[PDB]
RNA sequence: CCAAGCGUUGGAUUGUUCACCCACUAAUAGGGAACGUGAGCUGGGUUUAGACCGUCGUGAGACAGGUUAGUUUUACCCUAC
RNA sequence: AAGCGGGGCCUCACGAUCCUUCUGACCUUUUGGGUUUUAAGCAGGAGGUGUCAGAAAAGUUACCACAGGGAUAACUGGCU
RNA sequence: CUCCGGGGACAGUGCCAGGUGGGGAGUUUGACUGGGGCGGUACACCUGUCAAACGGUAACGCAGGUGUCCUAAGGCGAGCU
RNA sequence: ACCUACUAUCCAGCGAAACCACAGCCAAGGGAACGGGCUUGGCGGAAUCAGCGGGGAAAGAAGACCCUGUUGAGCUUGACU
RNA sequence: AACUAGCCCUGAAAAUGGAUGGCGCUGGAGCGUCGGGCCCAUACCCGGCCGUCGCUGGCAGUCGGCAGAGCGAGAAAGAGAGGGACGCUACGCCGCGACGAGUAGGAGGGCCGCUGCGGUGAGCCUUGAAGCCUAGGGCGCGGGCCCGGGUGGAGCCGCCGCAGGUGCAGAUCUUGGUGGUAGUAGCAAAUAUUCAAACGAGAACUUUGAAGGCCGAAGUGGAGAAGGGUUCCAUGUGAACA
RNA sequence: AACUUUAAAUGGGUAAGAAGCCCGGCUCGCUGGUGUGGAGCCGGGCGUGGAAUGCGAGUGCCUAGUGGGCCACUUUUGGUAAGCAGAACUGGCGCUGCGGGAUGAACCGAACGCCGGGUUAAGGCGCCCGAUGCCGACGCUCAUCAGACCCCAGAAAAGGUG
RNA sequence: CGGUCGUCCGACCUGGGUAUAGGGGCGAAAGACUAAUCGAACCAUCUAGUAGCUGGUUCCCUCCAAAGUUUCCCUCAGGA
RNA sequence: GCCACGCGUCCAGCGCACGGGGUCGGCGGCGAUGUCGGCUACCCACCCGACCCGUCUUGAAACACGGACCAAGGAGUCUAACACGUGCGCGAGUCGGGGGCUACGAAAGCCGCCGUGGCGCAAUGAAGGUGAAGGCCGGCCGGCCGAGGUGGGAUCCCGAGGCAGUCCGCCGAGGGCGCACCACCGGCCCGUCUCGCCCGCCGCGCCGGGGAGGUGGAGCACGAGCGCACGUGUUAGGACCC
RNA sequence: UCAGUAACGGCGAGUGAACAGGGAAGAGCCCAGCGCCGAAUCCCCGCCCCGCGGCGGGGCGCGGGAAAUGUGGCGUACGGAAGACCCACUCCCCGGCGCGGGGGCCCAAGUCCUUCUGAUCGAGGCCCAGCCCGUGGACGGUGUGAGGCCGGUAGCGGCCCCCGGCGCGCCGGGCCCGGGUCUUCCCGGAGUCGGGUUGCUUGGGAAUGCAGCCCAAAGCGGGUGGUAAACUCCAUCUAAGGCUAAAUACCGGCACGAGACCGAUAGUCAACAAGUACCGUAAGGGAAAGUUGAAAAGAACUUUGAAGAGAGAGUUCAAGAGGGCGUGAAACCGUUAAGAGGUAAACGGGUGGGGUCCGCGCAGUCCGCCCGGAGGAUUCAACCCGGCGGCGCGGUCCGGCCGUGCCGGCGGGGCGGAUCCCCGCUCUCGGCGGGGGACCGCCCCCCGGCCGGCGACCGGCCGCCGCCGGGCGCAUUUCCACCGC
């Protein structure tokens, strides 16, 4: 919508909103991110912190497959399963722990962020934290490593 | 000159790429021509699947997606051999074969194999004439009944097994993951320094017994 | 002291302003008007491009240092007379 | 001994990125795995930008050119 | 059995390496400045003043100093003036 | 100072161009520091013709003299590559 | 006699004619100290109108024979029970107060304007569309708009949204057209034309005769090359050029 | 001014309560003659809201233009001086019209929606030119260069038996 | 263009043909000539080259409303 | 002159009006071919005011530059990226944009076993890697409570009271749960520094890890993003135009 | 998509891939060498037969030649060749003949009545078929606006030709073919890889790739495994030979369709005798320029002038459309009317005067309520009948329907579930995929019991009210017309 824009208000101004000492020239500052260890000096280290050198170990062919290896907190752990599953865990008087397979949907590492609800698990995955099996091994459940 | 607060950015524009720029407005018509090519070629091959030859049963590299099952160039001579069925017959009666591909497992050999007993079954054989029909066609009742196959014939889905729900052991309760994930880590970090080691050791004892 | 009414020259030299000299004269006073006055005149000198000499610079070149030759356009418009 | 001292009684005598050099480790990578050189990393010093918040830099144009500037000179007019 | 002679495994050619190379190519020739140039740094610091009794406060404002030096001219303790 | 030819003068015919914020009488004052317009005064009368060069800071060309530009070119070398 | 303080004079001289602003003023219309009265800027007070801001104010209570006409009241709380005007596009309407400058710049509102698209007006229209002109009637602060008259002959507009190549006084702007200058500068380099006749509507310039002149054989003569390309010849014309 | 025993005016900090006082008790690995000292935690009791005046405050994003200034009182630097250059506080012009000073960027008064009435500021009231055409008051002054209103537009030492 | 001028038997003038083409030619040498263009000819393209430098930048009303100051930048006509 | 009208016991209607912003229940004339009215827009006269616009500038009417006049054209546009704000749909999810299936229609609809993949849901370290509360009780184990606290906090809850005697609702000293958000003190995750006590396995050490106190992080501590559109601002692009 | 990522970069400006995954498409193969076959191979010329615009095939050549300095068949890394033993069909392919696309011609319905116009395609109507056709109401032309005037459009509509095709049949034909087990053999591309150096390039960083020079290979070998090197395990291919459609690109060309695009200073430079006129020696530069009227019906004829040019007359709806002619603005000029005029002109505020047309003003307002009297009606209220509507707390009438309500189920289905017997296959029991069944959850239906509603959504009976229509009622009721100033 040109009919919304600011041009159609400045029509009749002679500036046409950019000052008559200052004209609007073409380029005052330079093209681009000119002036880093110059004349913009101050808006490079004010505000972007850490961008002039380097720092670390040059890797030369990396492949994002590599270090492919997601990761799941303890809070969204019974929204793998369906909710049927964790209302049978309860119900069941032998103790028979339903068996979550981290792999399965999508995950390799299991982290303890969150509250386990007191019910016995077995939780397959790829990886696991210190904290998280604590935190399983706390309810009465099993860690389970799978390839 | 940048404002207050902002990104640095670098735009990919210092070339002459206005010469260069490639409009889409050829994808509704590239449609109804892909579509008109492909019911063409269905026409032609009537009898025979739209999709094609068929495809093997192939697990992933790159580890990422190593858990999951795709649909493969072609069925390997390693498979075909144990299906009994000639490399040079097998690409008359649409199977996809390939000399590259390798059989490292077992599991997914039998299953290229398994697959390929249901496509010999589930193929119907037209005979070579109509007046006389050969050993291996199939019955005449057959020819009446034989109908395109619409989308990519056996579609490989990447089914996943239920488990039932069990009780927890000792031994399942008393395993540490963490540390035999930390064990198995330092192991093979310190395999070869402990290999040397026990090397030059066997030295130290010949020359402190001679 | 009143007094600008009326006058304040011809020439050698130098582009000269200035300056000096010769002679006459009543006197040969000082100045302004975009340091009056180039669509009124001249282009002698400063101050282009060509050159010569002296000094300086390795050099291209420089010299309120000299010498030489170097296009001076237009009113028929308005005002003023 | 209470205490004082991590430089000079105080107000001044000094230097970013990148690169190089040295030192510190039972440290990380060197790529499919292992060993050893080597190389790349982490941290702490040094080698300097004196135009000192840090380009690598001789002139001439009277054969000169362009964008401009009465923000800035040579002339008249103004102030003293 | 080389057309005659004259040179000849040297000229000479290809690729590298070193020297030389305004013949030629590209580029540079800082800033402040009572115009610019020249001279200076007022371009990085410190002391007193300007500075108008908190602080801050300009000019190629004034008077000066600095890019060091110290195995002690550092740190304690003791004794003297 | 006088004479001649062609103009310039007028008429029959044919007939542009530059330039043009609006247009044009002055004294003093102030103003962006030399006004045709503003202020206070002097004053002012149709339409024109032939000259005329005082004014319009007259017309000609985004000053070439000076300076800035992180704009260039010709040339030189002990500038850099 | 010596000082001292007021008004005035000398000190006190620049160039176009000249400025307490001018005229002029001397029982001031000068100077110093002071009175009443009078003059008036968008300044202040009152009153009218417009807009903005705030009260983050009030209005669904239009509660009518199923009724009762109220919440302007200084005082934490209850008119509690055992046949009838307007209104209210609530993005609307109404009431109080305060305020209103403006460059660069920012924001909001446009029932301001142009072009095309999707809807919509049982829209306008040869009994006259667009465009243009207008000494008329008007509206809106304004951008602009509607009628009246003339010309015109074939399309056009209102509202809700959408989209843009959407608004000119300038840029020594581009294209095109027209003025003052102006019936002006000018039609002045190389000695010179005159008379009669013919023709024609029309004769200084055409044709013929005569006279007077010039080029003076290194020509204003007679033929070539390059170049031009029908300019060479006859007839006719005076539309355009000379 | 680069001296100071003294030493102002103007000025610069802080306080004028509820987040303040007064109690009682826990903790500490801090400090130790000593529940010594300090700090932090709690629980409880005190409201005449503890100077005047005025005013609704606090807070988060995005952000144009600006980065040539100038003038005026007072102070002050350099310069003989400058409508010169450079500073301090405040106000103006720039950005702003209006009345007045004959005119005027900076002066005086006063800031602005469109009007009517009234009244003023600064300035004025012989004519231009609205207003003294007051029975205006008291004195001074004669110029053959009189004088006449901040800014401000011109004058000195000296002299006069005017 | 006029008058006045230098030379006019030899380093004289001139026609046609031909050769030297742009960082090149050629120059009894003036930075001169090279198709009215020469301190680097003309045509087309890159190219709508860049400009911290001039000029311009198009309808109305209402509301709010400035700054020429700090620090840094081969920064002083500009930016952060 | 009076904003004073009754008794005993105890210590209301009628009129007038300096009254919540003007009415007359008051009048006089002239109006058919020469009279009335018509702000504005046509022309002319007078008084006051009044220098030609744009632009650069501290300063313009300038003897600073562009500008004879008129008509048309004529200059912040488009793509991509990002930031913020707003509107919409879904929501710890969100999205086909690429690909298939069914005149306007090159549209539209459908396919999540076409969500591959983009963003978010976890960060930290150069990297190897690691990767997000605890307390109590009983004897390192077994049970329990189980998601930090303080102050300020819009709103909501109770009712000492008060609008013979109950219910509704009102408000209310005082007492609380406290939304979002702010300040502070703590707690947890990763790297680094310092200090220790230790335990233990599939291969008992130069091994693997825990603890306590500082410190660095763009972290956690009961989510907030995704997709589309709009506006502003900064860029790369020819980049407001010459 | 990876991804503006790894990475390159006075590590500054900036530059910048690849793997994997999801899709479109998907087709594999042939030599040299190793060897076996008696050169078993190929070209040309002559003859026969048959088609001959692609001279094609087959047969004959003591016809010529190529080829042993290597043609043809088998055979290519996935192995291949030879021999022995089983199994198996022997039928594939060339040159001939006869049995939908392109083009051409056509296919529906008003010029029907009245009325305007110069002309209608403009307006009204065509009732009971609201004219007629419509699988045809896109477009264009016809004297403004047309579905039916016409060309066209729609149609799996009709008719007539050309093209090879798909398969059948006949013959000229080549055609005796392979797979599994065992045994014996064989097997690979050289100034090439690789290394050094230099230059260019790349994200490729102690050279990613390409190229010049020099050195210059090997066969349990060689290359690669993103840091230079040595040792040792592995992983993965077989370079220095070659062919191959599809997804893909397409500002040139041929023929098309379309547009939220522009409308003669716009849009291609060119809507027109446009790369034309014209300019430069040349390379090249490069315009301006659309519109009478429906139909020329383009002004016959008379008269002045030598004619150009006029004045009459005539055409047209209109010459105010008269040959560069539709509409004809402004700058500028000419003429008519009015006004005015010594401080250049012009402007703002306030008046005044004169014109211009307008108000169609010139006797100045009507509207309601009441009174008076003149009139004129088929006329009022109240009852009866019929219809319609509203409301009802009918205190809760009866019945339907739904639930973005719940509950129940000797219930049923359709599903889903990460809740738990049978069919088939790789090693009768143990493992695996699929289909039950049961259970749970959701939806729908049979219902039944409450709650709510019919005011986002209901009908019938009853009561009340209102309205309309028809009978009476009939004039002191009611309704129309006229005036008082």
């Amino acid at each position: 919508p040109s009919r919304l824009r600011k041009t159609r208000k400045l029509r009749g101004h002679v500036s046409h909103g950019h000052g008559r000492i200052g004209k609007h020239r073409k380029h005052p500052g330079g093209r681009g991110n000119a002036g880093g260890m110059h004349h913009h000096r101050i808006n490079f280290d004010k505000y972007h912190p850490g961008y002039f050198g380097k720092v670390g170990m040059r890797h030369y062919h990396l492949k994002r497959n590599q270090s492919f290896c997601p990761t799941v907190n303890l809070d969204k752990l019974w929204t793998l399963v369906s909710e049927q599953t964790r209302v049978n865990a309860a119900k069941n008087k032998t103790g028979a722990a339903p068996i979550i397979d981290v792999v399965r949907s999508g995950y390799y590492k299991v982290l303890g962020k969150g509250k386990l609800p007191k019910q016995p698990v077995i939780v397959k995955a790829k990886f696991f934290s210190r904290r998280a099996e604590e935190k399983i091994k706390g309810v009465g459940g099993a860690c389970v490593l799978v390839a | 000159a940048p404002s207050r607060n902002g990104m640095i950015l670098k735009p990919h524009f210092h070339k002459d790429w206005q010469r260069r720029v490639a409009t889409w407005f050829n994808q509704p018509a590239r449609k109804i021509r892909r579509r008109k090519a492909r019911q063409a070629r269905a026409r032609r091959i009537a009898p025979r699947p739209a999709a094609g030859p068929i495809r093997p049963i192939v697990r992933c590299p790159t580890v990422r997606y190593h858990t999951k099952v795709r649909a493969g160039r072609g069925f390997s001579l390693e498979e075909l051999r144990v299906a009994g069925i000639h490399k040079k017959v097998a690409r008359t009666i649409g199977i996809s074969v390939d000399p590259r591909r390798r059989n490292k497992s077992t599991e997914s050999l039998q299953a290229n194999v398994q697959r390929l007993k249901e496509y010999r079954s589930k193929l119907v054989l037209f005979p070579r004439k109509p007046s006389a029909p050969k050993k291996g066609d199939s019955s005449a009742e057959e020819l009446k009944l034989a109908t395109q196959l619409t989308g990519p014939v056996m579609p490989i889905r990447n089914v996943f097994k239920k488990e039932k729900a069990r009780v927890i052991t000792e031994e399942e309760k008393n395993f540490k993951a963490f540390a035999s994930l930390r064990m198995a880590r330092a192991n093979a970090r310190l395999f070869g320094i402990r290999a040397k080691r026990a090397k030059e050791a066997a030295e130290q004892d010949v020359e402190k017994k001679k």
